[PDB]
């Protein structure tokens, strides 16, 4: 049987996270894992244009949209502040990629 | 000579390990899987399909008194009515408006859609885990396929390769699975004849062309309306109607580690659990003498930019003389930076360049060419992107010890609070020893 | 889709005959979008029919 | 793409217009002759 | 990348910036401003004559 596949949702980024908007013509299945151990999956059906934001954790996230082949996703090590330079913003470079172990070594 | 290497078991990264074979000038082989495929053992149960229902024309007797008597259909029920007096469309169906019976009679079938449509109920046990590899072997590219049991040996190129066996026997499918079609579940199918009424496995059968059927529908026959001749029941609906509509996501969308599910066979395929242990048999044509090797000497490192994009996104070029033109391998001395190149060419007074991918804020390597090593560093920025669409070709960052250059903060810290407890030790000791002395 | 069933003919004598029986029609989703109506472009997947023969 | 502004004009009878539609052509298939897209619904009726 | 500058409004002045883009050869922009206009919206009062 022959069917259809979604619209190519506009996907913009952030920090560890991914922005989708999307565009169905009909209800669609959205479902995402996580490519570890703990898969944590989760699905929903859109009805309507949607905007639905996903975080991405070390290990990648898997997205499938509708009938589409599944996207996938990993965090790059990019920062709002910078290594060398200031010893404050040095702190903040670690912080913001090592947010865990920047606290407790410090 | 035989080389002995692991590697991690994600699919679709290379690695690259060293050969070192004393006298011989130093090998670098390049290999990644492209494909791992977990194949369990299944044994069939039994098969769930939709039932149908079959009812007989039901027997009206009037006047006198019907009977009925026990048989071995798969659900099958008899009931008599009494006090019917049904009609037909030309009239009254007999003579007597009294003391007249009904007799009907129902069991349950497979559907003739049960050699098309129906789910199979397996046993899995271990799985015969193998791969597809790719290697860079002499500068060629070759692939060879074997199980991964350190067992089955294929040889190419009169090298001969062994895989396995898997680090780790972690498999996305549990001892019961159920297959639809294209999709295969995890789940806790009933026994094969304690089958349940409106769920799974209401109706079974050893195999699809089987007459051996199993049926619990909870069939119970009821009184026709007053004038007609229909027959009546209550019935619990085809579990396996409910079960389709009801499924969930199957495996292929929920299993861990990215685990790809394909069925006819039914297998798990390219999941990123443990590593598997590589044994190469190679050639003694294969290496090359350091006597007849290329040599450098005067040898330096530079690199113009840096960053730890993850994906190649350091540059380093090294600058060279070589006492004759030839190849030489090219491989890193630590784990935090790896070499996209396995080897250069060198020719007299010049210069190669390569390509590097860190996690490290700053660049602190020494990189191993035929029969020499350089040191070569440099500070390296972030990422302007957040998200991208491939795995890391570096490693981990790991534990707090490989952190940024410029960290002579905390030395000059630490060495100042150290220096005022040495300082602060050494004036305790003077006085104690003045303390001691007098009495 | 509906929730009844009726089927009928017209007669020799030009008179409709129905008869008209409760039936829940809701075909099962195939794939993972829901769709009205077979595009032109798509992807294809395992399904079961009624063949002519 | 998607959202209001999407198509953008100085003014209604003006031939200068701005579009970002993120349109996207598709490979036909199954000896079809069609020419299949991908590309974001109007932001304008999404508005509306 | 996205570079943000500032410039005197002083027309006929020429301005240079450097863009530092790391990993990328240094680049340099020239700007000068050849016109700028403030155009008031204005409303109409009277006319006098």
């Amino acid at each position: 049987c022959r069917v259809p596949k979604a619209r190519n949702p506009t996907v913009t980024y952030g920090k560890n996270q991914v922005i989708m908007l999307l565009y169905p013509d009909h209800p669609t299945l959205l479902s995402y894992r996580n490519m570890g151990e703990e898969p944590n999956y989760q699905e929903e059906w859109v009805m309507h244009k949607k905007e639905v934001v996903l975080t991405v954790p070390t290990e990648g996230l898997e997205v499938t949209w509708g009938n589409n082949e599944p996207y996938k996703y990993w965090p790059q090590l990019s920062t709002n502040g910078t290594a060398h330079g200031h010893p404050h913003e040095i702190i903040l470079y670690y912080y913001e990629l090592y947010p865990t172990m920047t606290v407790v070594v410090v | 000579y035989e080389h002995v290497t692991v590697i991690p078991n994600t699919v679709g990264v290379p690695y690259k390990t060293l050969v070192n074979r004393p006298g011989y000038s130093p090998m670098v082989l390049e290999m990644e899987l492209l494909s791992v495929t977990l194949e369990p053992t299944l044994s069939l149960d039994y098969i769930t399909c939709e039932y149908k229902t079959v009812i007989p024309s039901p027997y009206v007797k009037c006047c006198g008194t019907a009977e009925c008597k026990d048989k071995n259909l798969p659900d099958y029920s008899c009931k008599v009515f009494t006090g019917v007096y049904p009609f037909m469309w030309g009239g009254a169906y007999c003579f007597c408006d009294a003391e007249n019976t009904q007799l009907s009679e129902a069991h349950v079938e497979k559907s003739e859609s049960c050699k098309t449509e129906f789910a199979s109920a397996y046993r899995a046990h271990t799985a015969s885990a193998s791969a597809k590899l790719r290697v860079l072997y002499q500068g060629n590219n070759i692939t060879v396929t074997a199980y991964a049991n350190g067992d089955h040996a294929v040889t190419v190129k009169d090298a001969k390769f062994i895989v396995g066996p898997m680090s780790s026997a972690w498999t996305p499918f549990d001892n019961k699975i159920v297959v639809y079609k294209g999709d295969v579940y995890n789940m806790d199918y009933p026994p094969f004849g304690a089958g349940r009424p409106g769920q799974f496995g209401d109706i079974q059968s050893r195999t699809p062309e089987s007459k051996d059927v199993y049926a619990n529908t909870q069939l119970v026959l009821q009184r026709p309306a007053a004038g007609t001749v229909h027959v009546p029941y209550s019935q619990a609906p085809s579990g396996f109607k409910y079960w389709l509509k009801e499924r969930g996501a199957s495996l292929q969308h929920t299993a861990p580690f990215g685990c790809q599910i394909a069925t006819n066979p039914v297998r798990a395929v390219n999941c990123a659990v443990g590593n598997m242990p590589i044994s190469i048999d190679i050639p003694e044509a294969a290496f090359t003498r350091v006597v007849d090797a290329p040599s450098l000497t005067d040898m330096s490192c530079e690199v113009p930019a840096c960053t730890h994009s993850s994906d190649f996104g350091g540059v380093a070029v090294i600058k060279y003389a070589a006492s004759k033109k030839g190849k030489c391998a090219v491989h890193s001395m630590t784990n935090a930076v790896t070499i996209r190149e396995a080897e250069i060419e060198v020719e007299g007074n010049s210069q190669l360049q390569i390509s590097f991918s860190t996690a490290l804020a700053s660049a602190e390597f020494r990189v191993q060419v035929c029969s020499t090593q350089v040191h070569c560093a440099a500070e390296c920025h972030p990422p302007k992107d957040h998200i991208v669409n491939y795995p890391a070709s570096h490693t981990t960052l790991g534990v707090q010890d490989i952190s940024a250059t410029a960290m002579s903060w905390v030395q000059k810290i630490t060495g100042g609070v150290g220096l005022v407890v040495a300082v602060a030790a050494l004036i305790l000791i003077v006085v104690l020893c003045v303390s001691f002395s007098r009495h | 889709k509906g929730e009844t069933l009726t089927v009928g003919f017209t007669d020799s004598r030009k008179i409709s005959h129905s008869c008209t029986h409760p039936f829940h029609h809701d075909p099962p989703v195939i794939g993972r979008e829901k769709f009205h109506s077979r595009p032109q472009h798509g992807k294809e997947l395992p399904c079961s029919t009624y063949v002519q023969s």
